[PDB]
């Protein structure tokens, strides 16, 4: 029951989507982060200064320790937890309960930090990420076994106030227009293959390998778009190229001050569209995922305001390429693992004031670019 | 085309004020911001602050307790007083037509010494070659302006016609005055032939000299 | 105050090759994907102009030889290829925040073939001797590099007080130097001694350049 699922997810890109899960007998409640970019389920087994609640083993009269620890690192972040199963429900979607293994972190830096809301972690990636080895069962995996539903996925985030899991397939009522789906390249984190970004209508000129040189993945855990170091200051020199700053003048004279607007004037029409080619299956052929200035030139304030101060959020990575929530935000977003495919979709949620924040198009010719841009 | 032109008084003396106006053309100032920038070698290019079209004031804030811009629209022309001067202000100090996110058009510079001495105007000597020299291809001349304070002085030759092989000098401070010196190279065919001229003037003085450079 | 620290000083680079200088700042200047620093170029006797705006874009009428790269704290400007023309100052300016501030500059030097000086003296002009003072002028013109050595002579014997020397900015068009030196003493002195000399010491040369007067000859 796929429209059960709707709206299951709270949260925003800046700290999270996250899913309510009750594990354990009787219930014990957690929120659970959206993690597209791991492979583990884990969550607080100890207090700890910003998180409200965690899971006490102790009270579960279904919990069973496996015998072993773990640790994970992140990017940024880690944690070291002991690992069971336990029974979990997750209310909004399955009713009956699966057993799953669980990581309860007693250890941890840089990870549940100032501001979240969540107090676990739902790794979503393959096993081949899953620590302390590929053989300690993915959630995702023991759903799709113990529910018997279709190995597939959808995720969509309406922050561009919550978003959707939608766990077994896809939801209509949450894309308009057409699916486009690329390749997975490499199974472990979401791999996709990117063939060209364009600023404002025009292509960057970086080798399609510097895309990929490291990984493109696609990753609801991470917040902004993250872009290599070559690619980021490409993107940016880009950027600066075809935007129409104001100019300096009476109450207008530092850069700093460009950040915050009042009088319900925006950023936006200064700053040019960002596009990403993607291959599509049939390998011939690509397609285009655009965002608009609306989502990478980002609103801050808390409400009650009569002026809003905005944030860049594209940044530089040392290693990969990461579609993060910053882009996210503006699709519909198809995780198809029984066809080792991505599919992206423009989101109706993906709208400020009626307009559009996003756009997707296709098909373009693959013919001036290698076979393969994965090096 | 767009033209700023500073005007100072060279030399004013310490907790003395110091006003400086700008005289702008191929511009409006009630269109465009003007920035003051100064530069000395203690310091460098620092920047004062700017008068935007709308009247407004920004100021670098080392400098706001001492420190009033302003502008008079139908005059063409934006001022800077500065008061409390200590002996480091001695810089060029310029005018700076505001220009997208940055500058665009600076004055030439008008340059300022802090100091309580008095103006001393230099002393101006040809310099012909060694008499007897041979009288080779070419031959350079020179003028040597000796013992002069404040800066600045300008120096051309034959009223800025000739350029051509022209070395002018740094001028070096010792026992509180200046001295430069500049040389030309002309062929033979040119000098004596041709009258060759020094022309040294001394704003903070008044004093305007030429000298006329001949065989020895 | 954001602090912009340029390296290196100076740089000498040959015509025809590429000049790269940094500029960095002690915090960043990007707001909105975009950084607030500015490159201009400062030619002897001139005041400042602005070369690239925003860290990258070329300003109108600059020639695509140079280009600036950067963002957050560090920034980099090429000149490729360096002409002739390009001997002189590069400054950094960056207005993120106030008060708007300029890095300390790096001077580019051209690279242009070692030249020895042509040297020129001078002895005291009569109307300077009337004064009661003597400065005699040596010119050591179109050379390079601009280390070099002067040594005055009076009567075969060294003199080292009363000497003020000063060079010029490297050369627009040839990329030379040139340097004034001046020894100035009493009226008395001078006509108490008969030969005066200077010697420029100059790499192109084991051997000093010389050049020499007897007084009254």
């Amino acid at each position: 029951n796929f429209l059960a699922m709707v709206d299951n997810l709270q949260g925003d890109s800046g700290r999270g989507y996250y899913l309510e899960m009750l594990i354990g007998t009787p219930p014990q409640k957690l929120q659970i982060l959206v993690d597209t970019g791991s492979s583990n389920f884990a969550v607080a087994g100890t207090p700890h200064s910003y998180i409200d609640t965690y899971f006490d083993t102790e009270r579960s009269s279904t919990y069973r320790s496996k015998g072993f620890d773990v640790t994970v690192k992140y990017t940024q972040g880690s944690w070291t937890g002991f690992v069971g199963e336990d029974l979990v429900t997750i209310p909004k979607g399955f009713n009956t309960s699966f057993l799953v293994n669980i990581a309860t972190i007693f250890e941890s830096e840089n990870f549940f930090l100032p501001g979240i809301k969540w107090n676990g972690i739902l790794g979503l990636a393959y096993a081949t990420l899953a620590k302390p080895s590929s053989s300690l069962e993915t959630f995702f995996d023991s759903l799709v076994t113990q529910a018997n539903i279709p190995n597939v996925f959808s995720m969509q985030m309406c922050g561009a106030n919550g978003g959707s899991l939608v766990l077994g397939g896809i939801e209509p009522s949450l894309y308009k227009g057409d699916i486009w789906y690329t390749p997975i390249k490499e199974e472990w984190y979401y791999q996709i293959e990117i063939l060209k970004l364009e600023i404002g209508g025009q292509s960057l000129n970086l080798d399609c390998r510097e895309y990929n040189a490291d990984k493109a993945i696609v990753d609801s855990g991470t917040t902004l778009l993250r872009l290599p170091q070559k690619v980021f200051d490409a993107v940016v020199e880009a950027v600066a190229r075809a935007s129409l700053i104001p100019e300096f003048s009476d109450g207008f004279w530092t850069g700093s001050q460009l950040a915050c607007w009042t009088n319900s004037e925006t950023p936006w029409s200064y700053f040019p569209k960002i596009s990403i080619y993607l291959r599509d299956e049939n390998s011939s052929r690509s397609f285009r995922i655009t965002i608009l200035p609306q989502l990478y030139i980002q609103p801050m304030m808390g409400a009650g305001l009569n002026y809003e101060c905005y944030r860049f959020g594209i940044s530089p990575s040392t290693n990969a390429l990461v579609i993060g929530a910053t882009v996210m935000e503006g699709f519909y977003v198809i995780f198809d693992r029984a066809q080792k495919r991505v599919g992206f979709a423009a989101s109706p949620c993906a709208e400020i004031a009626g307009a559009a924040v996003s756009e997707i198009s296709g098909p373009f010719s693959t013919e001036d670019v290698a076979s393969n841009c994965v090096p | 085309q767009v033209q700023l032109k500073e005007s100072g008084p060279v030399l004013v003396a310490p907790s003395q004020s110091l006003f400086i106006s700008c005289t702008v053309s191929g511009f409006s100032l009630t269109r465009y911001g003007v920035h003051w920038v100064r530069q000395s070698p203690g310091k460098g290019l620092e920047w004062l602050g700017v008068i935007w079209a709308g009247g407004t004031t920004n100021y670098n804030s080392a400098f706001m307790s001492r420190l009033t811009i302003s502008k008079d629209n139908s005059k063409s022309q934006v001022f800077l007083k500065m008061n409390s001067l200590q002996t480091d202000d001695t810089a060029i100090y310029y005018c700076v037509k505001a220009y997208r996110n940055a500058m665009d058009y600076w004055g030439q510079g008008t340059s300022v010494t802090v100091s309580s001495a008095k103006t001393t105007a230099p002393s101006v000597y040809p310099l012909a070659p060694v008499c007897g020299d041979t009288s080779g291809s070419s031959v350079t001349l020179g003028c040597l302006v000796k013992g002069y304070f404040p800066e600045p002085v300008t120096l051309t030759w034959n009223s800025g016609s000739l350029s051509s092989g022209v070395h002018t000098f740094p001028a070096v401070l010792q026992s509180d005055l200046y001295t430069l010196s500049s040389s030309v190279t002309v062929t033979s065919s040119t000098w004596p032939s041709q009258s060759i001229t020094c022309n040294v003037a001394h704003p903070a003085s008044s004093t305007k000299v030429d000298k006329k450079i001949e065989p020895r | 105050n954001i602090v912009l620290s340029q390296s290196p000083g100076s740089l000498a680079v040959s015509l025809g090759q590429r000049a790269t200088i940094s500029c960095r700042a002690s915090k960043s200047v990007d707001t909105y994907g975009h950084s607030f620093i500015h490159w201009y170029q400062q030619k002897p006797g001139q005041p400042p102009n602005l070369l690239i705006h925003l860290a990258s874009n070329l300003e109108s009428g600059v020639p695509a030889r140079f280009s600036g790269r950067g963002s957050g704290t560090d920034f980099t400007l090429t000149i490729d290829p360096v002409e002739a023309d390009d001997a002189a100052t590069y400054y950094c300016q960056q207005n993120n925040e106030d008060p708007w501030t300029f890095g300390g500059g790096t001077k580019l030097e051209i690279k242009r073939a070692d030249a020895a000086p042509t040297v020129s003296i001078f002895p005291p002009s009569s109307e300077q001797l009337t004064s009661g003072g003597a400065s005699v002028v040596c010119f050591l013109n179109n050379f390079y590099p601009k280390d070099i050595n002067v040594k005055w002579k009076i009567d075969g014997s060294e003199r080292q007080n009363g000497v003020l020397n000063s060079w010029t900015d490297q050369d627009s068009k040839d990329s030379t130097y040139s340097m004034s030196s001046t020894l100035t003493l009493t009226k008395d002195e001078y006509e108490r001694h008969n030969s005066y000399t200077c010697e420029a010491t100059h790499k192109t040369s084991t051997s000093p350049i010389v050049k020499s007067f007897n007084r009254n000859e």
